[PDB]
């Protein structure tokens, strides 16, 4: 959810996408290394035993492949082919569209994000938008974090899925959240539609991710999790 | 009076020899400026917040744009490409000089303005800030006023062009000026990597060309190509650009390639494994190169049939690489190993590197994968772990090897290895705490990080400084060399075999090689090959 | 002409003594250049 | 008369193949029952404590 | 493919059978030391007469010393030793390991 110190896993998180997405990636991880060290070990051991002081005759005479280059297409074809499976089924279940429930807007012109929460026009006639911006450093909270935090920070209920709309009327940007595994780009003119889903009622924390000019590290996403009747109160306070 | 033969020796001389030499000064004088680049920008990020700076975000953005063109433009390309090749290639083909030998002479000289004229648009008030990959909109007259972009774009441009003119020669004397009774098939590995090279450079770059020329007009005719409001589609700004960017890493590697493929037998004592099945391997690579483009374009937001189709090859490209890889090793084991000599010791520290980037490269192929990984530090390890583990050992190994034939000095064995040494040791604890970096999830090009990454990037730092001590290290062994009288040998690289007498070895036996280079004297003659070579037809 | 290379072609006279000052200052300008670079965007701050 | 005596080469080439493939299988062994199932058990372990907790 | 195990072995005894040049004999020599094959009794003992023809007496030694590296293990330069020993004692032939 947050970066820490020293950290060699990603992170625990918690999304639909996110979890197939590890999965996915301890099963290809547990495929490489495997040739990563039998190819270190080959080339290792090819070389220490083999050097001119021990073997000071060569076996020119063999230069020709019998049935080594076969397999040599085939084994790693067949790995190929195995990895490639389990992340085209993941694929063909993410194409899908749930059923709509919600949407919410991310434009954001230069160094601050602005959303949108107009799915509830009625007889009020006041959607809620609001700007998110970079905390400054003297005025953190004592025991904050810096470089990620803002001031009004986005709200979203838990375990109602949104289908988000992402656009920009500036250079491109990025709407990234390793937690949430969902990323796509703020591409001027034209609305990207990407969904979400959250399990727990917990911050979530992520940026940009293409350069967008000097100060494209100084807009910082906080997306936190709230409950029905906290969404309810969160709606009717403005 | 020597200055008028000086100058027509070096200035209006158009002999292959004489230029290849020019063009690895140039390398490294642009390579000295770059890897300066990198170290700043490396120490900028040595611990959180503003360091040795005053927070300024566009100079760091003129710094990474800078190392990235010059150390990928005028570092690796033209100290590589067709350093090797021209002073070689009539070497190994039959031919005393090459086809067109004014424009070889023209070729090199379009890169000095180049280089001045890049330097004065970074030292313009602005500089340089969409990067290596320059977007329309940020580059557009409402971010930058000044003529700061203008002139790398015009840089870049003209620097294409020279390559593309520096190539269409190259092709010509390598299909017309054959040896009789060198069949196209029966031509060594290297020259046909860099023919490769040659023609993929030259079919694609006048894209870059084109696509280029249309974005910058942008700025002074008002053109409504990629304006969002006017009609035009950065994503089009994306393909082309992309179109080109996926081949040239490949045709930058292609001559390591040759070079291990020729490094590796003569040090071995063994002829290479399957010339034809590599060969062909590689044909397939340069082939498939070309019809995969949009990896770099997977969080944009395409088609879902678009991305499988183009993400389910992107794999495929990996097989013809690890069937070198396995053909590499199988040559080396069996024959005879010098594991000492310095080239030796590149090319097997090549193979590791290379094959470990290749799984990396793999890693973030796919949609589903690529989503946790785009635009973050694990595609910035990938990208550096293959470029400069690759195109960067082949140089050293390529020079370590051929030195004395441009030459005919020898170098310091014990210093060359020290480098090689202190240089494989930093690069490799450079890039990977990047890894990790990277698998956490924070991303690329930012002057300022979360806290939580500090350590990581002090593990960096260190291995930054290192490297420029090997740099150093490097430059003091070139000049040793240069300045140490120290005889060559027609073929250094000939041994007599396990039954060869020392008196009959000696006076029936010498001037035998695996290839012509090291038939003639190392400091070569300015006409050479007056009669064509023949061969058994 | 027929003449033979002397395996000496540095593009400029080398020995001990003087030229090392030179070679060495060049080297050092040629390292240092980014400095005043990165020193010219930061002069009227 | 002891006649030709051959078979090294594709004795030590099938040993250092015998040794590089157990040492990968046992690699990816180790790591197939250290990182994916411990953590996968753990998730499902705190997913059910969470969903208890709920009511 | 070309030649098998056995066709070589008796090809190039059969070459080693009349060999007048020292350059022939060390090319033929060498191209025998390459296809994992042992030379056989007669393989080696007709070597031996035709180094002793060309007049070479470093050849003799170097055949034992190449013969001792190529073979996998102490026993086999044993057996092959005991069973060649007649002959190295016939045309006075010292061991590497006596020389020096
Ligand atoms: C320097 C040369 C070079 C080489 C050789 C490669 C090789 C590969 N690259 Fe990479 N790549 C770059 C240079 C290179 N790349 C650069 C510069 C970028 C960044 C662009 C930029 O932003 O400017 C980049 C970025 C990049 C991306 C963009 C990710 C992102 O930013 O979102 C992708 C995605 O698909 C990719 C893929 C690949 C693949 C599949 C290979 C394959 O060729 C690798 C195949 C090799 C092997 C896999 C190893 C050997 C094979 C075997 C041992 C067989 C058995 C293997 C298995 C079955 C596991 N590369
Ligand atoms: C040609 C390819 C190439 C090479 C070789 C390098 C070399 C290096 N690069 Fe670079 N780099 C890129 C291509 C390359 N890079 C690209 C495309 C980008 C992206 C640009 C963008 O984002 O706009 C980039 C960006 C980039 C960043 C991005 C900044 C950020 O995101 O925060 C960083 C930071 O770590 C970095 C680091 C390094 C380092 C440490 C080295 C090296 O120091 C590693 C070790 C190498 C050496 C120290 C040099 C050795 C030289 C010799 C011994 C001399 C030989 C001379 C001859 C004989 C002629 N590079
Ligand atoms: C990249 C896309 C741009 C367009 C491509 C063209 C590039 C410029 C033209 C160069 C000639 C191409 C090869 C011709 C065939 C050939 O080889 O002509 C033969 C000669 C070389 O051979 P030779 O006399 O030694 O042969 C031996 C005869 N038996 O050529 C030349 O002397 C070229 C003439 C010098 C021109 C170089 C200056 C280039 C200006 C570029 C700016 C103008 C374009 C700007 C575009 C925006
Ligand atoms: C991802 C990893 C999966 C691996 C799965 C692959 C399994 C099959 C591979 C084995 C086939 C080759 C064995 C030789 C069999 C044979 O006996 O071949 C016959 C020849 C014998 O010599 P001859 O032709 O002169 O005989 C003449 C007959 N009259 O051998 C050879 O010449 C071997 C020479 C080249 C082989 C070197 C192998 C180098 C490494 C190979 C790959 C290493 C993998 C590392 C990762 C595990
Ligand atoms: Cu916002 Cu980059
Ligand atoms: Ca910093
Ligand atoms: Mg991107």
């Amino acid at each position: 959810d947050a970066p820490s110190s020293w950290a060699l896993y990603f992170q625990d998180g918690a999304s639909p996408s996110y979890l197939g997405v590890t999965h996915l990636n301890d099963y290809l991880m547990f495929y490489l290394t495997f040739i990563f060290i039998g190819v270190i070990y080959a080339i290792c051991k090819a070389v220490i035993e083999y050097n001119y002081n021990s073997h000071p005759i060569a076996a020119k005479y063999t230069t020709h492949g019998s049935i080594v280059e076969f397999i040599w297409t085939l084994i790693p074809a067949l790995i190929l082919i195995l990895v490639a499976l389990p992340s085209f089924k993941l694929l063909y279940l993410l194409d899908e569209v749930q059923k709509p429930s919600m949407t919410v807007k991310a434009i954001g012109r230069q160094w601050f994000w602005t959303y949108e929460l107009n799915d509830f026009v009625t007889n009020e006639n006041e959607p809620v938008s609001f700007d998110s911006y970079m905390v400054p450093e003297e005025d953190l909270e004592e025991g904050s974090l810096r470089q990620l935090e803002v001031d009004n920070r986005l709200v979203l209920p838990i375990d109602t899925r949104i289908r988000l709309i992402l656009t920009s009327g500036d250079v491109i940007h990025s709407w990234a959240v390793p937690s949430l595994g969902i990323k796509c780009d703020c591409i001027p003119g034209r609305l990207n539609q990407v969904s979400l889903s959250i399990d727990r009622e917990g911050l979530f924390y992520g940026q940009c991710s293409e350069l967008c000019g000097v100060l494209h590290s100084s807009m910082p996403i906080v997306v936190q999790g709230v409950s029905l009747e906290d969404f309810l109160a969160w709606l009717e306070e403005n | 009076n020597s200055w008028w033969t000086y100058v027509n020796r070096w200035i209006f001389s158009t002999n292959a020899k004489d230029i290849a030499i020019l063009y690895l000064l140039f390398g490294l004088v642009s390579g000295i400026i770059g890897s300066v680049f990198s170290f700043i920008i490396r120490m900028e990020l040595s611990a959180p917040g503003s360091q040795f700076l005053s927070g300024n975000g566009q100079l760091y953005n003129v710094a990474i744009s800078a190392h990235g063109i010059l150390m990928i433009f005028f570092f690796i390309i033209p100290a590589l490409f067709g350093a090797f090749g021209n002073y070689l290639v009539p070497l190994m083909i039959g031919a005393p000089d090459v086809a067109y030998p004014r424009v070889n002479n023209f070729t090199f000289w379009l890169l000095p303005p180049a280089l001045m004229l890049l330097l004065i648009s970074a030292l313009t008030e602005e500089g340089p800030g969409g990067g290596w990959t320059v977007y329309p909109p940020l580059s557009s007259i409402t971010s930058h006023s000044g003529p700061a972009i203008d002139l790398a774009i015009l840089s870049l441009q003209l620097t294409g062009i020279s390559s593309t003119l520096g190539s269409v020669n190259l092709i010509a004397t390598m299909i017309n000026m054959r040896a009789p009774g060198l069949s196209l098939y029966q031509m060594p590995l290297f020259a046909w990597a860099i023919m490769i090279t040659s023609i993929l450079l030259l079919l694609t770059l006048p894209v870059l060309a084109g696509g280029l020329f249309m974005l910058f007009s942008d700025r002074n005719l008002n053109t409504s190509f990629y304006a969002p409001e006017g009609g035009g589609d950065p994503v089009l700004y994306q393909h082309l650009f992309w179109f080109f960017g996926h081949p040239e890493v490949y045709i930058l590697i292609m001559p390591a390639f040759g070079v291990v493929s020729h490094i590796i037998p003569s040090l071995a004592h063994k002829p290479i494994f399957g010339k034809e099945g590599m060969l062909w391997a590689m044909l397939s690579i340069a082939l498939l190169g070309l019809m995969v483009w949009s990896h770099h374009l997977f969080t944009v937001g395409l088609d879902v049939d678009t991305r499988a189709y183009f993400s389910a090859a992107t794999m495929v490209i990996a097989i013809p690489t690890g069937i070198k890889i396995f053909s590499w090793l199988a040559t080396l084991t069996g024959g005879a190993i010098q594991w000492s000599r310095v080239p030796m010791l590149y090319a097997i520290g090549f193979l590791i590197l290379f094959t470990i980037g290749g799984l990396t490269g793999v890693i973030l192929s796919n949609s589903v994968l690529d989503i946790a990984f785009h635009d973050t530090y694990f595609v910035v390890a990938h990208f550096h772990y293959v470029l400069s583990m690759g195109a960067l050992f082949g140089l050293c190994g390529a020079y370590y090897y051929w030195s004395p034939k441009m030459f005919g000095l020898m170098y310091n064995e014990t210093l060359a290895s020290i480098q090689f040494w202190i240089l494989f040791i930093g690069v490799n604890i450079v890039f990977g705490p990047q890894h990790f970096l990277g698998l956490n999830g924070m991303p690329r090009r930012i002057p300022d990080y979360p806290e939580a990454f500090v350590g990581w990037n002090f593990v960096s730092s260190i291995g930054s400084v290192i490297s420029i001590l090997s740099l150093f290290l490097f430059m003091y062994v070139m000049y040793d060399q240069f300045t140490s009288n120290r005889v060559v040998k027609t073929n250094p690289y000939l041994i007599p075999s396990y039954f060869d007498d020392n008196v009959i070895f000696v006076n029936e036996k010498l001037g035998v090689a695996q290839s012509i280079e090291w038939l003639l004297h190392s400091p070569v003659h300015e006409h050479a090959f007056n009669t064509l070579p023949t061969k058994s037809i | 002409s027929a003449p033979k290379p002397g395996s000496t072609i540095p593009f400029y006279i080398n020995k001990k003594p003087l030229p090392t000052l030179l070679y060495f200052g060049t080297f050092g300008v040629i390292f240092s250049i980014p400095f005043i670079v990165v020193k010219y965007h930061n002069r009227n701050l | 008369a002891v006649g030709p005596v051959t078979g090294m080469f594709k004795r030590r080439i099938v040993t250092d193949f015998s040794v590089t493939m157990i040492l990968g299988t046992l690699g990816a062994c180790y790591w197939w029952f250290g990182y994916h199932k411990p953590a996968a058990r753990q998730r499902e372990e705190f997913y059910v404590k969470l969903a208890a907790e709920k009511n | 493919h070309g030649v098998s195990l056995e066709e070589i072995n008796t090809k190039y005894n059969d070459f080693f059978s009349n060999v007048q040049d020292q350059f022939e004999l060390q090319r033929g020599l060498n191209n025998c030391f390459a296809y994992d094959i042992v030379p056989s009794s007669d393989v080696i003992e007709q070597a031996l007469r035709a180094a002793r023809r060309v007049n070479d007496f470093p050849t003799a030694v170097r055949i034992f010393e190449g013969i001792k590296v190529k073979l996998p293990t102490k026993e086999q330069y044993q057996a092959y030793v005991k069973e060649l020993k007649p002959v190295c004692n016939e045309l006075g032939i010292v061991l590497k390991e006596d020389l020096f």
